[PDB]
């Protein structure tokens, strides 16, 4: 789609296997805000949003936290924080047609810059000058969306650029996507390095007595320390123990 | 605002770069984007919009026109020219509400320098009873359109009796053609013996006289 | 989106005439609607634009006084009237569609205003004979009016080597053009040659033949 | 005026609208350094310097703080702290003639 | 610094791409500016600074003359060719003292192989008054410039005897001229019956034998 | 920026030449002049260059011995002195002014230097007679010194298919060259052709006829 109308999928359920992505050299722009493409396949996420687009090569740029410019300001906004990865790549030969290829569009004009993870599907005619449009294009009343005017000969920068920006969501919370790194079995009295569902300590598992609600996955104590956590597989739950330390 | 269109008459032969320029008195730029844009009309047709805004193309418009420029100055290339693009291109600018639209250039398929071949003839018999006699030059075949004609009755220069017309470019020969017709009462037609047609082209290295007598 | 306009509109001095703009292809309710001015080969002079909806019309300063701009929404027709038609005002008036950020964009055909006080009249045709390899000959069609003027050789049998030049009006007001042939000199006394002579306003059908 | 010859302006007991930098569509770089390029509308400045000259495209770059080449070693260096905006254009059709 | 000039002979037809590239021995790179120079030297006229650094131009250079490249190894490009660029091409260099220039590539416009005119001419009569034989073989209106000539002596082939004079590219017609003149004693010429002239060339499909005998 | 040099000296084997280099248009003591060698139709070979305000003058290695640069700012005149002159010293000589971090930037007409043993001779000029489509004539031009000579048919009246070859320098230390001409076959009964030829050296006008 579109980058005004931009395309978001909602990834939930699933086994994601990331490799496939940064091993291939397609891919012209990789660039991971928060996580590391390495480690994509260790981590666990709340949720994954994929929104997928069609930009000019030149504003591939605009697309990362706290960047301005036109797609950046009235198009697709990408949250400061953002936990995510942008992965973008040339796509001359499948998005551009002989004598030109108008399909896609861009916005122009917006009366403000939209909010992050905004998107703004009005074609209502902006209104640059003081007199109202009233719904009319005429001198200071325009059509908010441009055609971007592809065509197979072109600049680098003016090539069509398919972009898809991958918004992970790491937090406490159940994690649907996981990475594969495989399964090992349970065992409770012994320091090991014990690997949840994402969550990484130190301690011993013992049987826990603490009565848990159906919606209760893992235990926090006074100062808010991980003491308690219900394993992804049998639903049981587990209280942790940090293996003894003491001075010598 | 007032634009200027420079080179307003352009000889290109095919596939070869063709380049018109727009300038404007004021800035024509505004909210970010540019608003000057470049219309084609061939003969007997509407004007049509080739390029909106500074370089976005119109609808249904080939590669080979490509618009450039900003500030107050822009821009209009075609560089594998094509034997279809002969017609006039207008720049027009937007910012301002009234529309002013440039001076305009015609384009034109470029060829070697070619000697113009030139006729002439006396009013008719018929004419003469009707009281007007007119005489005709003809100059067949030439290149560029570039030609002084000037008509010599008792080798005395002519001046505000003459009205030439030139014909559009051949499709084919891509060679223009003029005529010029002297326009006489018969009284004063028949006063003089010598008519000649001097015609100044840049295929002939002189002027070339052709002249005949009154019977 | 195409749009048709009236035809060849004759107008003595001092008239007024109304031409009409039928809309096609769109709303004609959310677009506004231009009027340029081109005279014949020269350059093009926006007149003006109106807005369906709301009949805004704006104008550009020079013809602000002569001329009118109206409106309707229920036949999807725009109209202008020209008041106090002149030498000058003798144009091709052109009807735009504004889209694309520019004032003017879609035009269509174009309607042509013809200001004179001259009257229907019929061709003259005189015979300009070769003079006595490749000659030359032709017909000199004078003092006719209005144009266009539609002139053939042997019903269309001879045309390589014809040019028919461009109409110039005279003092008179009145149309003249010369309209030539080269033929080879070995036809001169051999093939005989007339030029054919249609004029619609008058509906005048002329041959004349030209002989050496 | 040339790169090497750079031409100053002082700006200095005036009212500044900056409105003709966002209007304006030429501007290829509007690079900010120390301000904000949307807040120029509310800042005041005790005395501002207004230089100009025309560089060679690449060479763009190299107009910014603490960096380094040709321009910036020889013609016109700026400052590491520069509070300040540097605005370039493309001016291919103005500044190029035949030959 | 030893600099060698990559095809030294070149033929292009006009508006085409002509590359001359010229390589050094060690990095002509000083001061991180290049300071390969390319010359142009038409004939009967002194050489013209055409680049002076790697790429900038000289004074009154047209735009087609492009020079690019770096280290040691640059290149010199004419892709609108046109007439006045028939000439020899040097490629210099300025970063040591002793400046060495290039081979030097003539740059020649090209057109369609022609067959070669062959002619013969006996000596003149004073010539053998004055004890010596020039026999003439000719070659007129031929391309390119390769061609072989043979003087077969009564079927016996010569060799240094012959000096061969060859005109330069025409400026309209475009086709070379040879000269083959073959100088003897008047005794030695006397002697053989038969002096015949074997012209090799590529637009003949097999060598063209003309003779004639003494007298 | 013009330069100005002497004009084709002629000496004997073992001679020493002068040379002088006017400039014209610039100061001629901010910028260093150098003098490049040139043989006929061969490749650049730079001499040496002298620094006009200082006297420092920085040779080739081949021509340190033989060669002397001198300048005088007073006349804003160098000058280029060869020694021992030898075969292999005939060339174009050419004097070059700094410019643009090039050597020889700035180039002067160019001054022919001659070595040789011979002396002014006379040109002997050979009627090439044609053989008994298009036919071949000429005349041939023969031991003359030194170049040039100025050859043409019916002074100046035929210059279509007229091919005047280069000179060639021949073991005995002459010039001759062939000037050769193409012409109807019908025009050999009638029409007379005549070669004139001029050497100014010699002061030798000749025309000789060439009939078949
Ligand atoms: C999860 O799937 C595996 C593989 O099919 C299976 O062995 C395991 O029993 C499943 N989990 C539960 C709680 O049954």
């Amino acid at each position: 789609a579109s980058v005004y109308a931009w395309n978001r999928k909602r990834i939930s359920n699933c086994v994601a296997d990331y490799s496939v992505l940064y091993n291939s050299a397609s891919f012209s722009t990789f660039k991971c805000y928060g996580v590391s493409p390495t480690k994509l396949n260790d981590l666990c996420f709340t949720n994954v949003y994929a929104d997928s687009f069609v930009i000019r090569g030149d504003e591939v740029r605009q697309i990362a936290p706290g960047q301005t410019g036109k797609i950046a300001d009235y198009n697709y906004k990408l949250p400061d924080d953002f936990t995510g990865c942008v992965i973008a790549w040339n796509s001359n030969n499948l998005d551009s047609k002989v004598g030109g290829n108008y399909n896609y569009l861009y916005r122009l004009f917006r009366k403000s810059n939209l909010k992050p993870f905004e998107r703004d599907i009005s074609t209502e005619i902006y209104q640059a000058g003081s007199t109202p449009c009233n719904g009319v294009e005429g001198f200071n009343c325009y059509f908010p969306l441009q055609s971007y005017g592809f065509q197979p000969t072109n600049g680098v920068g003016y090539q069509p650029y398919r972009v898809v920006v991958l918004s992970f969501e790491l937090l406490h919370a159940p994690a649907t996507v996981c990475g594969p790194k495989k399964s090992t079995n349970l065992v409770k009295n012994k320091c090991v390095n014990f690997n949840f569902n994402g969550l990484t300590g130190t301690g011993v598992l013992t049987e826990s007595n603490k009565k848990f609600l159906p919606f209760q996955q893992f235990g926090r104590d006074i100062a808010d320390t991980t003491d308690a956590v219900r394993d992804p597989q049998t639903l049981e739950i587990l209280d942790i123990t940090p293996c003894s330390f003491g001075g010598v | 605002i007032v634009l200027t269109q420079s080179p307003a008459s352009l000889a290109v032969s095919l596939g070869q770069r063709a380049t018109i320029s727009c300038r404007a008195s004021e800035s024509v730029d505004n909210y970010g984007i540019s608003f000057m844009n470049w219309f084609q009309q061939t003969p007997g047709q509407p004007p049509k919009l080739l390029i909106y805004g500074s370089s976005n193309q119109g609808s249904g418009v080939p590669a080979r026109f490509s618009g450039s420029g900003s500030g107050t100055d822009f821009s209009l290339n075609i560089h594998p020219m094509e034997e279809d693009d002969t017609a006039m291109y207008f720049c027009q600018q937007s910012k301002e509400v009234p529309y002013t639209f440039g001076g305009g250039t015609k384009l034109e398929i470029k060829r070697t320098v070619a000697a113009p071949s030139v006729f002439i003839f006396p009013p008719s018999d018929e004419q003469l009873k009707s009281g007007t006699a007119s005489v005709v030059c003809l100059l067949n075949n030439f290149y560029p359109r570039e030609a002084k004609v000037q008509w010599k009755v008792d080798n005395a220069l002519q001046s505000g009796n003459s009205q030439e017309s030139v014909t559009e470019q051949d499709s084919k020969d891509s060679t223009y053609s003029l005529s010029s017709t002297l326009t006489l009462s018969k009284a004063d037609y028949e006063k003089h013996k010598v008519y000649a047609c001097e015609v100044t082209h840049q295929g002939l290295s002189s002027p070339v006289t052709k002249s005949f007598n009154r019977g | 989106v195409q749009l048709q306009q009236s035809a060849a509109e004759l107008a003595r001095p001092g008239a007024s005439v109304k031409m009409s703009c039928k809309a096609s292809g769109y709303t004609f309710t959310s677009y506004t609607m231009h009027w340029v001015k081109q005279r014949p080969g020269q350059g093009l002079e926006w007149i003006g634009y109106i807005n369906p909806t709301s009949g805004y019309t704006e104008y550009n300063q020079n013809f602000k006084d002569k001329t009118t701009l109206t409106a309707d929404k229920s036949s999807s027709t725009a109209y202008m009237q020209l008041n106090s038609l002149t030498s000058e005002d003798s144009a091709v008036y052109y009807c735009a569609r504004e889209g694309h950020r520019v004032g003017p964009a879609y035009w269509g055909q174009g309607t042509l205003v013809t200001v004179s006080a001259a009257s229907t009249k019929g061709p003259s045709v005189f015979p300009l004979a070769p003079s006595s390899g490749t000659a030359a000959l032709g017909c000199l069609v004078k003092d006719y009016f209005p144009e266009p003027v539609t002139v053939s050789w042997n019903s269309g049998a001879l045309t390589s080597g014809v040019h028919t030049f461009p109409a110039v009006l005279q003092s008179s007001g009145l149309y003249s053009l010369s309209s030539v042939v080269t033929v080879p000199s070995s036809s001169l006394g051999t093939q005989t040659y007339i030029c054919n002579v249609n004029h619609k306003p008058s509906n005048t059908k002329v041959d004349k033949k030209v002989e050496p």
